């Protein structure tokens, strides 16, 4: 038998048996009889339904025909064939090829069009250095125990599904609660007679040293050094005196004030998200932002209700919420 | 023991819990005679017990107990309004206590939960101690029937609550949106029926297999119902964002989702309801056992009524794919 | 014809933190803040040591209710474990024969 | 060896010291815990003014 | 068996004394506890001056 | 004081965190179990024909 009419004609299952013949049909719902019957035995390739639908206008697209017609013709087979077959020899799922050639190429219907040799050869052309790398990342995806759909959320390919909440409501206003409390430095910290010096709130205010709003400045770390030495640094920077030891008075208060707004954010975090207090620092700067910005907006904004939320920190905990699964998934 | 009990119970709650005028009498509460007037307006029994407060699900009791100073609107004075409320709180909180956990040691429950529950049998804290001051039955011929029957309903709750897999958060959620819970005619609600316990069976299922944690449930009924209350009987375009959601927590197609709820002609189309969730679910339940289509599935449930041939054409056609499908994504 | 059983789901669990906080104003007392610092002092120590106390008391408790649910649990394989041993006396018995 | 587990069972929860024992003094010292807080809290807020 | 384990973890879970708690907890008296840290030692500072 | 207080909580967290791992970690070997015990049935089908 004929390896096409074995593929279809496998059995018979209905009146007719299914041909292949010049003609279209109205795929998106096909409610006309003949045209579902002849949709409902190409669903005869072993994928379910539902699938089909997601295959279809792809196809169709492809192929360049209107968007709801497909025609009976070799051309619509081989398209479906190839976006069926090709995964499945990898055992991924068709649905799954989709995801892995986006990730490839940013098309999901790449194995819909026909093979090419384009003298303009580019990476994005070549059928089967394609196969060959859906190979190789298959078998890496499997041997990291990963899965493409988390993959490609994770890549951002795709957006998972989040809205607003009560609770973050709750979680953004208790923070700014505590934060309020005692935390958020003053200038009235710096009123002592050993400080008589100078206005060292204003003036370490007017420098990139403190937020006048009671916190401290950003400073991004290196892997030489460490806080204290870097505060010192920056101190010295200024000049603004000799004395070793208002410098190093302020430097503590610097220190202190700087740990204990971070520790209250880090706890917070790791409450909301299950993820340690030591790593939320770094996480956040992993995730292009940091404690001072942060709290900082807070502060500026103390959204009220699930109304009021500013969408910059809606996409913050949405970004942050990735982070945490995917460093949850690796054994960072 | 009965007996004892009672009368436990009034010795306690004679012993310092119950509130006294001579509480207010302070210099700061020097501008009104606020016990006086706290039980001249419906808030204190003269007696020392605080009103009964019905929750809602959005607040808390501070929450409402400042509303309701601020509706008899005394004073203007934060500060004593603060202390006052203060002072009613940590009464309520203790009054409340004694009772818990003296029901928690009889009955074998979490103090944590007999509030709730005794509002679930339709009673309160205030009435209960209301009345046993008001009867303190010495001997076992004493006992005013009413009580009596308090124990008996409450014997009987206890088991129906220990048999059942039951929690705070889900008996909360019963006392507050009985329309979430699908409950048809809160009305009922005056004595357990065999619908309520139905509706019961299928929450815990849900419950106990879904996707991911109950507060995301939680989030997701809030979110699809009050939208159409937040702005008056619409917001219908959250119904993508409800079923992916939903999906997601159910692990299945937001296409599929849509779609069943437009058969249902629900509108919003949105899975307002556990009736609605239960429905769904088991929708799901046939696709996986199939892989027929849900649009099919439903179209089904009409064809007994003998309409026309081209409809069962259709209906078995789609069925003869599905099962080929079926034992295609099962025997091979 | 087999087929493998899947491993049940695990997941995290969120805890609320946030607090909330009220202010408060007073009169005057009789004492001077020393006096009113000592005592303080004293009551807020026998509170810390109550909660302490307390705590310990449900860490207990507990640990017996774990114990308990755990032994009567485990009383259960007894009813198979009979049933299959019995069973093999019957089998026995048909051998014999 | 059933018996033996049932028995033991029955045993344990025949120890002197025991669940009853723990939610009954819990039960007492939350009263007073409760109250004290109360109490100590009003001479606090007294001692800041 | 299989079944007795997990729901032998769900209850383990739902004892009372839980995780939940103890990092609720920490989280408080660490805040605390860093801030006593600053207040002390500048009045010890204070002292040896 | 406060600080030997702190530290004994993370003990006893570490505690349950560990009981937990262990006791989910252990949950797994009952799907190899049911797998065998399910094949000597078959087995037995086929002994019996």
């Amino acid at each position: 038998i004929a390896f096409f009419d074995r593929i279809f004609n496998r059995e018979q299952l209905f009146d007719q048996p299914f041909i292949l013949d010049g003609g279209s049909f109205t795929y998106l719902d096909a409610k006309g009889s003949d045209a579902k019957s002849v949709k409902q035995l190409c669903a005869g390739l072993n994928i379910s339904a539902v699938t089909f639908q997601f295959i279809a206008p792809l196809v169709q697209s492809a192929l360049g025909l209107e968007a709801g017609t497909l025609v009976r013709s070799f051309e619509v087979v081989s398209s479906l064939y190839r976006l069926v077959s090709i995964p499945q020899t990898f055992g991924l799922s068709t649905e799954d090829g989709l995801i892995l050639m986006n990730i490839l190429t940013d098309e999901m219907g790449y194995l819909a069009k026909q093979p090419a040799f384009d003298d303009k050869q580019t990476q994005d052309k070549d059928f089967l250095s394609i196969i060959l790398k859906m190979e190789a990342l298959s078998a890496w995806l499997t041997k990291n125990n990963l899965t493409p759909a988390s993959l490609a959320l994770l890549l951002g390919v795709t957006r998972l599904a989040v809205v607003p909440t009560n609770n973050m409501v709750t979680f953004f206003k208790g923070i700014a609660n505590g934060l309020s409390e005692n935390v958020c430095l003053t200038t009235d910290d710096f009123q002592r007679q050993e400080l008589e010096g100078a206005d060292w709130w204003t003036l370490l205010s007017t420098n990139q040293v403190i937020d006048d709003m009671g916190l401290v400045l950003d400073i991004h770390p290196v892997w030489g050094k460490s806080d204290e030495e870097m505060l010192m640094e920056k101190i010295q920077s200024i000049g603004v005196s000799n004395d070793n030891n208002t410098l190093s008075i302020i430097v503590q208060i610097l220190i202190q004030a700087k740990n204990a707004q971070e520790n209250l954010l880090s706890q917070t975090i790791s409450a909301e998200y299950g993820v340690e207090r030591s790593v939320v620092p770094l996480q956040l700067r992993w995730l292009g932002s940091n404690v001072y910005s942060v709290l900082n907006q807070v502060l500026n904004n103390t959204p009220t209700d699930i109304s009021s939320i500013v969408p910059k920190l809606s996409e913050l905990t949405y970004s942050l919420l990735i982070y945490t699964q995917l460093i949850n998934s690796l054994k960072l | 023991n009965m007996v004892t009990f009672f009368k436990g119970i009034a010795n306690g709650l004679s012993e310092n819990v119950c509130l006294t005028t001579d509480d207010f009498q302070r210099q700061e509460l020097e501008g009104a005679d606020w016990w006086t007037l706290l039980s001249t307006n419906q808030v204190i029994d003269d007696m020392g017990l605080v009103l009964d407060i019905h929750p809602v699900w959005g607040k808390s009791d501070e929450e409402m107990l400042m509303e309701k100073i601020q509706s008899i609107g005394v004073s203007n004075d934060n500060n004593t309004l603060s202390i006052i409320v203060q002072i009613l709180i940590q009464a309520k909180n203790a009054q409340e206590n004694l009772l818990s956990q003296t029901i928690s040691a009889e009955y074998g429950v979490e103090r944590s939960v007999v509030p709730l529950q005794l509002r679930w049998l339709g009673s309160n804290v205030y009435s209960v101690l209301n009345q046993v001051l008001n009867n303190t039955p010495t001997d076992i011929s004493s006992i005013v029937p009413k009580l009596s029957e308090l124990t008996y309903s409450l014997l009987i709750y206890t088991q129906l609550i220990n048999s059942l897999k039951l929690n705070k958060e889900f008996i909360f959620l019963r006392l507050t949106q009985p329309n979430w819970l699908g409950l048809t005619q809160p009305k009922l609600s005056t004595q357990l029926s065999l619908p309520e316990i139905y509706l019961i069976t299928c929450y815990q299922d849900w419950v106990v297999n879904a996707n991911k944690n109950e507060d995301s449930i939680h989030e997701y009924l809030e979110f699809a119902n009050i939208k159409k209350t937040e702005a008056e009987k619409t917001l219908v375009d959250n119904s993508e964002k409800c079923a992916e959601l939903l999906a997601e927590i159910l692990a299945w197609d937001a296409g599929e989702i849509l779609k069943a709820a437009s058969l249902l002609g629900l509108n919003p189309p949105q899975a307002t309801n556990v009736f609605e969730i239960d429905w769904i679910r088991r929708l799901q339940t046939l696709s996986e056992k199939t892989m027929i289509s849900t649009e099919y599935l439903w179209q089904m449930g009409d064809l007994t009524e003998n309409s026309e041939f081209s409809l069962k054409e259709g209906v078995g056609e789609a069925v003869m794919a599905a099962l080929k499908a079926q034992g295609d994504s099962d025997n091979v | 014809s087999i087929s493998p059983r899947g491993l049940m789901k695990q997941r995290y669990q969120r805890v609320v933190t946030a607090r909330n906080a009220s202010k408060m104003n007073f009169k005057v007392p009789n004492y001077r803040f020393e006096p009113m610092l000592n005592r303080s002092k004293s009551g807020v120590e026998t509170l810390i040591q109550f909660g302490s106390t307390l705590l310990s008391l449900l860490e207990r408790k507990d640990s017996l209710s774990f114990d308990a649910y755990q032994m009567i649990q485990s009383g259960d394989l007894y009813r198979f474990s009979i049933d299959l041993q019995q069973q093999d006396i019957d089998i026995n018995k048909a051998s014999l024969e | 060896q059933q018996q033996q587990a049932m028995a033991l069972l029955d045993y344990f929860s025949e120890r002197f010291t025991n669940e009853s024992l723990y939610t009954w003094l819990i039960s007492q010292l939350s009263s007073l815990y409760l109250q004290a807080y109360d109490a100590v809290l009003s001479l606090c807020l007294s001692a800041e003014a």
